[PDB]
């Protein structure tokens, strides 16, 4: 299978033809997607498969192949990239600058961007090309906008 | 049956489309993973 680091489409020939149900980031030979795209199944790449390897439904995060890898975090003052993979679509940086989840364990950055549920798992970067998490796991806003928090894994 | 297809480098573009808000907002995060508005 392919092993190049980057960003991937996570498809799924169950449905109706070929139909995107998210996106994920390969990086140090570890695939990492939100929990709600894969549900934990195995993937594969090409002739190859990629078996879950650690997972957890409130974080909302999976990775494959090894244990998470990305940690780097959004510094709380400025503008960040979400690398839209949007399905059918080719691959996008959005720059914004993002707000804030306050909860009662500790306040998340979040995005306030609202593409088609195929988007989620893709990721969101510092200038320095880094993942400071993963789009798709958010809420929906008084006025009806779409609100995603920046969700960042750890990295033992 | 899922599969995954490569879409890109994960680059920072420079002059990328800038745009969105920056909302403060008061949530809750469940055992379920679901987030919610705290008013
Ligand atoms: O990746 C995505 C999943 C969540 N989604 C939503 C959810 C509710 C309302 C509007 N957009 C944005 C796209």
């Amino acid at each position: 299978g392919e092993t190049t680091d980057g960003v991937y489409r996570v498809m799924t020939r169950r449905l109706l033809g070929s139909t995107q149900v998210g996106v994920g980031v390969m990086q140090e030979g570890v695939f990492h997607t939100m929990w709600h795209v894969t549900k934990g199944a195995a993937l594969r790449s090409g002739e190859g498969r990629l078996d879950p390897y650690w997972g957890d439904v409130k974080q909302d995060l999976v990775s494959y192949c090894g244990p998470w890898k990305l940690d780097a975090a959004w510094d709380g003052l400025s503008e960040v990239q979400l690398l839209a993979v949007p399905p059918g679509e080719r691959a996008k940086n959005i720059q914004t600058l993002p707000g804030i989840f306050k909860t009662k364990d500790g306040d998340i950055g979040a995005v306030a961007l609202d593409y088609p549920a195929g988007t989620s798992g893709s990721p969101i970067l510092d200038k320095c090309g880094r993942v400071i998490g993963l789009y798709g796991n958010g809420v929906v806003i008084k006025n009806g906008s779409y609100v995603s928090a920046i969700t960042q894994g750890k990295r033992e | 049956d899922m599969y995954i297809e490569r879409a890109g480098d994960i680059t920072w573009e420079k002059d990328a489309e800038v745009t969105g808000n920056s909302p403060r907002l008061d949530v809750a995060l469940d055992e379920s993973g679901d987030f919610s508005l705290v008013e």
